[PDB]
């Protein structure tokens, strides 16, 4: 935890800098349920919150021995075109404390109502009248488009930054990076 | 005066071939005879159309032909005669200080590492291209290359690397044919979408005969990305080859007409003050003219 | 205009960087085929008009 790894995108004249973090957002993932832990962090140092822009820059919060192996782990195979990658140096002493939550929106009504058919056999004027479509979600928050070898459909997942606290939480981690009651340091 | 001719146009040379894709599986490449076609079918989500690989496929299978034609320096529509005549001692002095020899291994590049697959090769941790030079109708030399080795960032040398300088610049200088077989193989994974190219129901895939095809054009431009002398800023990499050093990934064009790098001052800058450029300026400048244009005053 | 028959030139840039074009001219007189001429197209120049 004490350690970070900052990773900032080399610009490229094909892609878009947000389509080649939604493959860094992707590759990550995949890292943390092969090594296993729940003790790795993530946070975006260039995150503007005018305008919801993720921005250039991502930073990895780790310890020495859970990094180590992360940079041993082939994934950087493939990927050393579009990124740079600096040292797990250690992060300053005077840093502020804020979580990470992976938030979703309810976009889908009729996903709801599929929902609903297998558990009160409702019918389909029944869930339309019952839901109506303004039900739908809209978060103007920064977010990753993906896509999973379990299920193929593309899925949307916002990222959002808590608020600025004084001490860090001893809690785990999602394996998407994100937090399920853990912190991570801000700088 | 020998002025601009009002039309200047070049014949595209480097023909690249509809790359069709199919889907196979790692260690049985050497078979690569009768794999299915990953075929474009319709889904709702609007409805749109996604192309997937089978559940026993994690490969792709691109095939295209390239032909090195040469004459670079020969426009087929000019409208001078003594303008036509000045470009063409002007390329022929550029031979007699290097036969092709940079430009063929930048061009080698291109054709070593799987860069044409875009969106492949991002999330692809193997890929292989097979290489086959084919005369009279039989493989006369095969290659079996790794894009993981050859950067697309840094252009590094290899004996190998070095194969195919001497035959691109062959047939780049105009001494022969040159017919090369490209195919590639790369791990994108087990059963992930890809991305080909999208026709004009919001979106439609591009397929040539009951199978996902790549553009001939967007095959190309991947083969032209090997412009670097552009003013490079923030750490970007190589550019296609465009007049006026334009790419809309960023959205901003590179290589500003305000200053003398872009391709239309070079070129006229050489054959008109005739004054040379620099040797790294000039690499840029035939470059464009192989690609060919619609290049002339308006 | 016979030479302008062996070589393809009529193959206006479908032969600019052919490895090899054939050509085949043959001669119709009631339906059936009387004299059949072969050429090379490679070998006849598009700058040289040889016997």
């Amino acid at each position: 935890m004490d350690h970070y790894l900052d990773i900032r995108l080399r610009p490229d004249p094909e892609f878009p800098p947000a389509q080649l973090m939604s493959v860094l957002f992707g590759k990550l993932h995949q890292a943390l349920v092969a090594q296993g832990g729940d003790r790795i962090g993530v946070s975006f140092p260039d995150l503007d919150e005018s305008r919801s822009r993720l921005g250039e820059r991502l930073r990895i919060h780790a310890s020495a021995d859970d990094l180590r192996a992360l940079l041993a782990r082939p994934w950087l195979e493939g990927l050393r075109d579009h990124l740079q990658f600096g040292e797990p140096a250690v992060v300053p002493h005077p840093t502020p404390y804020r979580q990470v939550s992976r938030v979703q929106a309810k976009s889908n009504p009729e996903r709801l109502r599929r929902r609903l058919m297998r558990r009160h056999d409702l019918s389909e004027e029944e869930a339309r009248k019952r839901i109506p479509d303004t039900v739908a979600r809209a978060l103007d928050l920064p977010f990753v488009t993906l896509r999973s070898q379990s299920t193929g459909q593309h899925f949307r997942l916002f990222i959002r930054h808590g608020p600025l606290q004084v001490t860090a939480e001893e809690g785990g981690f999602t394996c998407y990076g994100l937090s399920k009651g853990g912190f991570v340091p801000w700088f | 005066i020998l002025s601009t001719a009002s039309v200047l146009a070049f014949e595209r040379k480097l023909d690249p071939s509809d790359a069709l894709m199919s889907a196979g599986a790692w260690a049985q490449r050497d078979a690569s005879q009768e794999w299915p076609a990953v075929t474009v079918r319709e889904k709702s989500v609007q409805t749109v159309d996604v192309a997937n690989l089978p559940s026993d496929a994690d490969t792709l299978k691109v095939r295209f032909t390239l032909r090195v034609l040469g004459g670079a320096g020969t426009p087929s529509a000019c409208n001078d005669a003594a303008y036509r005549d000045k470009l063409l001692q002007t390329v022929a002095t550029y031979v007699n200080d290097q036969g092709f020899a940079e430009l063929a291994r930048r061009y080698a590049h291109n054709l070593a590492n799987a860069r044409f697959l875009w969106r492949n090769r991002v999330g692809a941790e193997a890929v292989e291209v097979r290489i086959n030079h084919i005369r009279q109708g039989e493989v006369a030399r095969a290659w079996r290359f790794d894009a993981l080795a050859i950067g697309l960032r840094d252009f590094k040398a290899d004996a190998e690397l070095d194969a195919l300088a001497e035959l691109i610049a062959s047939g780049l200088s105009g001494s022969g044919h040159v017919l090369l077989e490209v195919v590639a193989f790369a791990r994108i994974g087990d059963g992930q979408e890809v991305f080909p190219s999208q026709e004009l129901k919001s979106k439609t895939l591009y397929s040539v005969r009951d199978a996902a095809a790549i553009h001939s054009q967007k095959i190309g431009n991947a083969l032209r990305t090997i412009d670097t002398w552009y003013p490079d800023e923030d750490g970007l990499g190589p550019i296609a080859v465009e007049p006026y050093g334009s790419v809309t990934s960023q959205g901003k064009a590179y290589r500003q007409p305000k200053q003398k790098l872009d391709f239309y001052t070079l070129l006229d800058n050489w054959v008109l003050r005739d004054e040379a450029p620099a040797v790294e300026q000039q690499h840029y400048v035939i470059a464009n003219l192989i690609r060919g244009g619609v290049f002339g005053e308006a």
